[PDB]
């Protein structure tokens, strides 16, 4: 399922940071996902 | 009495005959509203933030969105008409009936349609959101066929691409091009032989869905000087015109219109040198309507 | 009383093989009557539609216009025919009357082809402009590029300069105005095998574009393309000698006559009829067929076409 | 009782001639019955005419020397094969299909094909065997190669078709049965499954450029009454290559009741030997100028 947007809150998490650590945030990339639970 | 009578078949003719040289009636909107001289819209937009707490209080919120209300409304007129010369008038009239129906008829969507059209382009030339796109450096190079399927389609990708991130669904939407590039010449898209049921056309003159859209068309497209559509300017700031320009991209619920009275047509005898006369009108017409986004193509 | 009847099918069969086959009975106007030998219907050259305040009442334009519509009528009568024997026709009854059909169906429309194209070429020998209204004509025809034609017979060779030809045909139309949606450009049978290659190289492909159930093309600047008869004009009138010779309008060096809807008109007298008839002095029976009546008549404008030099 | 069991085949062999049968259709034919011979018009598809309320039309009548040109059998066509009746039980069934098979299909087997074949011959003489492709087949091999210029052929078919003013919008290529890959091959190097090409439904592929097209093995009895021919003078022969066409009602021929058929003893060798029969034979009509193509 593709998304639309991919900002909101909580974003909450250094979205914004290029870096600073936390090599999961946000616009570094698309690869997030999940599953059921 | 009976020779006015005949003018409520002509007048179901016509109507019915507005149809099948239609070209937009649906994929754009339209209202019934009575006396209105103008009508008017919402603008808006699509955005969300952070939530309530039962403290403080919800009314700050909305300072940055800029709610926008929009309205047009009618222009002169719209319509032609035609001069009889009829004894046959009255009957015989299966033939001829059919021949000046057709005349005015296609006619009036012939001017309906640039009106609702080049005005588009017009709400990506200004500086809606925005949009454009093409293939490399000309047309001049690029001609053969089935290349003329290619790079077009392969514009289409992209073209669905910007109809995502400013939103709008993908539900249901048009494009409009110009009957030469017409169907990516349907080479490049069909490069199989005897099935349009596989390309699902059940009449209504529409191929059936492409990635993105749909695609069909009527000829060209002008009206406006019969606004800005300048065909004949290259660039001047603004490349959305014609000569350039490229088969159309309609967005989501970007334009449509209000109209009074529906169509009425009036019948009449001016003698001055003369037979006879009909008149029928339509009273709307419009450009408009702040568009979500839009755009087109280009060569260069 | 079957005698007769053998008759009664007969017409039907021709009327219906004959609609299934033609370049015509679309791509024109048809009107209709009854007993009227003769006929009138109005022209194209001035309309639209627009929009005013209520400032200023038109027809300032349309008073400046020549003619509004002119009549026509009835050119003799029309049939083609042949002499049968009657016993081996009456039995034999899907077989003999399938070769009957067809034998019939094929002269209506030679015959239909041969008079829309004549009256199309015939068009043009007047020389009515260079006189009043600038715009009001009109007419004429021809671009002609080729460097004579006479250098180059390959399939790029030719038909490609034609397809830089009536690139020029769009720009004529809307010069004399008119609408410009239907337009067709009949043409010969052949030398648009060049232009099919002139379009898409290779790739066979041939079906998807031209279209299945019509032997046409969807267009080329818009445009319907017909491969007919005719290679020669229709002078079978359409003059068939002269190089130039006043009319530049031609023959041999003839290709091109492209036109539109509402240049042409015709009539009938009825749908049809027939009649069989006994002369001793050629034995056995000979069939006439009542149709086709005054297919002469021109409204234009428009009308041009394109040949070599 | 005996025959009843023949009185079901027969119909297997009616049946029988259905199919690898190639024409029920595509050629005109004619129902007499009684009779040897029959006829049939051709009309010059020519003329005219609208007229002036005077004239006699009388040169037209002249002219054409049309008259319906009349045909009529050639000896008797049939063959059929020799058995012994262990087989002819009606119980174990399967019988009834191998035999009726070699009889039905082996019926329709030659008269097909001559009826094809002196089409070749329509022009030995001195209204088309026009084409040449590029040199030989030697030199194109591999199939899409040899595609091209096949459908490129067709083309000028459809050429020569017209001028003559005869359509012929009807037709379908009578063609080798192998190297008629080339059709579909530069058609699809893509596919697969040829299966649905939408509609070679029933034993008929759908619109080529123009025309219509089948195709199909024999054809070896392109063959002329003059086949074997190498070039001599007509290189209308077989292996100049493939290339055979025509149109609507170039010939026919004619029946007579029907094939019906009966069998006997013959004490030569034996249990019992059947036989059917049939009237047909050429087909018909005229130089509606078809032929073939080729290449050198």
């Amino acid at each position: 399922v593709e998304v639309p947007h991919l900002t909101a809150g909580g974003h909450v998490f250094p979205a914004n940071k290029g870096e600073g650590n936390v090599k999961v945030a946000k616009d570094n990339v698309i690869g997030l996902f999940m599953h059921r639970s | 009495d009976k020779l006015a009578l005949f003018l409520k078949v002509f007048g179901g003719e016509v109507l019915t005959a507005f149809a099948r040289t239609s070209v937009t009636t649906s994929r754009h909107m339209v209202r019934s509203i009575s006396s209105g001289k103008s009508a008017q819209f919402p603008v808006l937009g699509r955005t969300q933030a952070a939530y309530l707490a039962p403290g403080e209080n919800l009314d700050d919120k909305r300072k940055d969105i800029k709610h926008t209300e929009k309205v047009i409304t009618i222009d002169g007129l719209l319509t032609a008409d035609v001069l009889i010369y009829d004894i046959e008038d009255a009957m015989n009239h299966y033939d001829v009936r059919s021949e000046y129906t057709s005349q005015l008829g296609e006619s009036l969507a012939m001017a309906a349609d640039g009106a609702v059209l080049a005005e588009i382009a017009g709400l990506c030339n200004v500086e809606g959101t925005a949009t454009v796109i093409e293939t490399t450096q000309n047309k001049a190079a690029l001609t053969d066929q089935v290349a003329l399927g290619k790079e077009i389609i392969a514009a289409l990708t992209k073209a669905r691409a910007a109809l995502t991130k400013n939103y709008v669904p993908a539900a249901d939407r048009v494009f409009y091009c110009d009957p030469d590039s017409y169907s990516a010449i349907l080479a490049a898209l069909m490069p199989n032989a005897a099935n349009y049921a596989a390309l699902i056309d059940p009449e209504k003159g529409s191929i059936r869905n492409v990635m993105g859209f749909e695609v069909v068309e009527v000829p060209h497209l002008t009206a406006g000087g019969a606004h800005v559509f300048p065909a004949n300017k290259g660039e001047g700031n603004v490349k959305v015109a014609k000569d350039n320009v490229i088969g159309l991209f309609m967005h989501r619920s970007a334009v449509g219109t209000v109209k009074l009275r529906d169509l009425a047509l009036e019948r009449a005898r001016r003698a001055n040198f003369q037979a006879d006369q009909i008149i029928a009108k339509y009273a709307m017409g419009h450009g408009g309507l702040r568009p979500e986004a839009a755009g087109a193509v280009v060569f260069k």
